[PDB]
């Protein structure tokens, strides 16, 4: 058990990232694992993310994964980490199905909240 | 996680499971006493389970610490999931056992 560092810069397209969780491991049906699952996936470009989810991507969201599908986060992974170079870049947030084509994972852009996180910790 | 692999046990030491009678969300330890998760994981009562690998079997490294404060981003939007972020203050500091 140890802490992951907050990010020092926003996500960069192409960055290999580690996503993990105990969410569903199937696109169809459900198989919830007992053991923690890992996935290595690259950050997608801002244009690929918007093209995948037109009008629904705010400045506070970014996409990670594969436009071909097959590998993705899923139900039960919500809230978990997307980590690269020792920093927490993303939080599992939403997406259309799991590992569907043209439907990559959408993640909260943690960098945008670095000050909110420090301020909230200091006030509490 | 679809299409992934089983993580090496305790190789993801910041990964936590959020439990409210069952595993319902993940989160990340970011200091001794604070966890970051998604705003749509908000629940009024949350137990944070650190040091987990198999979440059904007690294997030896678990820390179960209840949330003392659960603070969702004030501009969280439940329809669009804009500002999907939440902070959890643990009732006690987690024991940092990884160097
Ligand atoms: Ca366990």
């Amino acid at each position: 058990v140890s802490a992951i560092s907050l990010p020092t810069a926003p996500p960069a397209a192409g960055t290999e990232s580690l996503i993990s969780g105990w969410g569903n491991t199937l696109s169809s049906g459900a198989d919830y694992p007992d053991e923690l699952q890992c996935l290595d996936a690259p950050v997608l470009s801002q244009a690929e993310c918007e093209a995948s989810y037109p009008g629904k991507i705010t400045n506070n969201m970014f996409c990670v994964g594969f436009l071909e599908g097959g590998k993705d986060s899923c139900q039960g992974d919500s809230g978990g980490p997307v980590v690269s170079n020792g920093e927490l870049q993303g939080i599992v947030s939403w997406g259309y199905g799991c590992a569907q084509k043209n439907r990559p994972g959408v993640y909260t852009k943690v960098y945008n909240y670095v000050d909110w996180i420090k301020d909230t910790i200091a006030a509490n | 996680i679809v299409g992934g692999y089983i993580c090496e046990e305790n190789s993801v030491p910041y990964q936590v499971s959020l439990n409210s009678g069952y595993h319902f969300c993940g989160g990340s330890l970011i200091s001794e006493q604070w966890v970051v998760s998604a705003g749509h994981c908000y629940k009024s009562r949350i137990q944070v389970r650190l040091g987990e690998h198999n979440i059904e079997v007690l294997e030896g490294n678990e820390q179960f610490i209840n949330a003392a404060k659960i603070i969702r981003h004030p501009k969280y939007n439940s329809r669009t999931l804009d500002n999907d972020i939440l902070l959890i203050k643990l009732s006690s500091p987690a024991v940092i056992n990884s160097r």
